[PDB]
């Protein structure tokens, strides 16, 4: 019945900066078993299974780089990352194994990088889909930063607000960027009543919205 | 089989 | 060392699911297997552990009477069985090797079994090519109207890796839709063929959609 508490819940730093995060246990994790505190640190990159980083409060697991350093004793513990890399994008959990097991609720690590304008791409519906009666128009917005972005769909100049499904990638561990998908889905019937289709992106990197269009005929 | 390091 | 979990599973409310974790590269009886739950966008959550040498178990209070942890020495396989399941049990479930005796740490983890609890029916995806309407060209794949999650997307059977984004699925009224974008040199397409490969474990569907111009 031991609880684990992590803070901060979230964290952001630029590549190269140092970061520190804290984990506290409701009771002592130390023992008669040598100096040992039974506390571990785990890393989870988006889509991936967890990875053990540190055990015994301070000891590096094999194949974990030295820029990861865990510390603390009793009921107070710390993970420090010196020289944060884009690839350290992850959630970090702390875990007690002094009695049974209990995980922390995690500290999410976000990376801060330079600003980056999106590659915007527009894709009309496919022949296959149209044949079966749907009309999905997809707009990709790729490799931008910061994550704050807004999309507007225009059919023949009029903004359209339903049938729109958006999805954001987790932050990219190679270049620290984000990407986004937007799909506007209509009936084929509704799609064949108009010509010009436009996706408009509003981002910090341009004062003027980034536009891509196509014409159903042309 | 013990329930953790604290035995 | 490896821990091999079953593929993604759709199960009905009120029923059971039993998932395996097949162990290898080590002495099965010298370590404990521990099991961990993770709900969509939530933290990790420990379920319990089993010491295969003896068969003895421990449980997070939370999961007593819900989760039954078993093991098989002869085939180096640990099992977790969930009973009388509800939407609450829909999650990814990991098995992990815990170095009971010292580290008391989970040094190796399985790929995790994605379990969805719903009486909804398995629907294979409709996969659509996305061909476009400065050297670098972007193309895509639309993966629409499937259930349950997950699907696996690759491009030229994984040979094209860099410059691929697969976007998270989004749920609309019992069906999932997601998409993937791939970005190659404008020099390589369509002069060379590009195909997206969609796999939906729950229906065992594998679709290959070739991206053709126009």
């Amino acid at each position: 019945d031991i609880v684990m508490s992590q803070s901060p819940s979230s964290l952001a730093v630029s590549a190269g900066e140092k970061v520190t995060m804290s984990c506290k246990s409701s009771q002592s994790l130390l023992n008669s078993r040598t100096r040992k505190n039974y506390l571990a640190w785990y890393q989870q990159k988006p889509g991936q299974s967890p990875k053990l980083l540190i055990y015994w409060a301070s000891t590096r697991e094999s194949g974990v780089p030295d820029r990861f350093t865990g510390s603390g004793s009793g009921t107070d513990f710390t993970l420090t990352i010196s020289s944060v890399q884009a690839e350290d994008l992850a959630v970090y959990y702390c875990k007690q194994s002094f009695y049974l097991r209990t995980f922390g609720g995690g500290t999410k690590l976000d990376i801060k990088r330079a600003d980056a304008a999106p590659t915007v791409s527009i894709f009309p519906p496919s022949s296959e889909q149209l044949t079966s009666g749907g009309a999905s128009v997809v707009c990709f917005l790729n490799n931008f930063y910061p994550k704050d972005i807004n999309v507007r769909w225009k059919i023949d100049g009029s903004e359209r607000q339903n049938g729109v499904l958006n999805s954001w990638t987790d932050q990219d561990s190679k270049d620290s960027t984000y990407s986004m998908s937007s799909t506007l889905t209509l009936t084929k019937d509704e799609y064949e009543r108009h010509n010009s289709y436009t996706c408009e992106a509003t981002h910090k990197t341009s004062t003027s919205p980034i536009v891509k269009s196509f014409n159903r005929n042309e | 089989h013990v329930p953790g390091g604290g035995s | 060392v490896q821990l091999q979990q079953s593929g993604p599973e759709l199960v009905k409310p009120g029923t059971s699911v039993k998932m395996p974790c097949k162990a290898s590269g080590y002495i099965f009886t010298d370590y404990v297997i521990s099991w961990v739950k993770q709900r969509t966008g939530q933290g990790l959550e420990w379920i319990g552990e089993i010491f295969p040498r003896s068969g003895s178990t421990y449980y997070n209070e939370k999961f007593k009477g819900k989760a039954t942890l078993t093991a098989d020495k002869s085939s180096n396989t640990a099992y977790m069985q969930l009973s009388s399941v509800t939407s609450e049990d829909s999650a990814v479930y990991f098995c992990a090797r815990d170095y009971y005796g010292t580290s008391f740490a989970m040094d190796y983890w399985g790929q995790g079994t994605s379990v969805t609890v719903s009486s909804a029916k398995t629907t294979p995806p409709s996969v659509y090519p996305l061909a476009p309407g400065n050297s670098m060209v972007t193309l895509g794949c639309l993966v629409k109207g499937y259930f349950p999650e997950p699907v696996t997307v690759t491009w030229n059977s994984g040979s094209l890796s860099s410059g691929v984004h697969t976007f998270p699925a989004v749920l609309q009224s019992d069906l999932y839709t997601l998409s993937s974008s791939v970005t190659v040199p404008s020099s390589t397409w369509p002069s060379e063929t590009v195909t997206c490969n969609v796999a939906h474990p729950a229906s065992s569907t594998k679709v290959d959609k070739k991206i053709v111009p126009r």
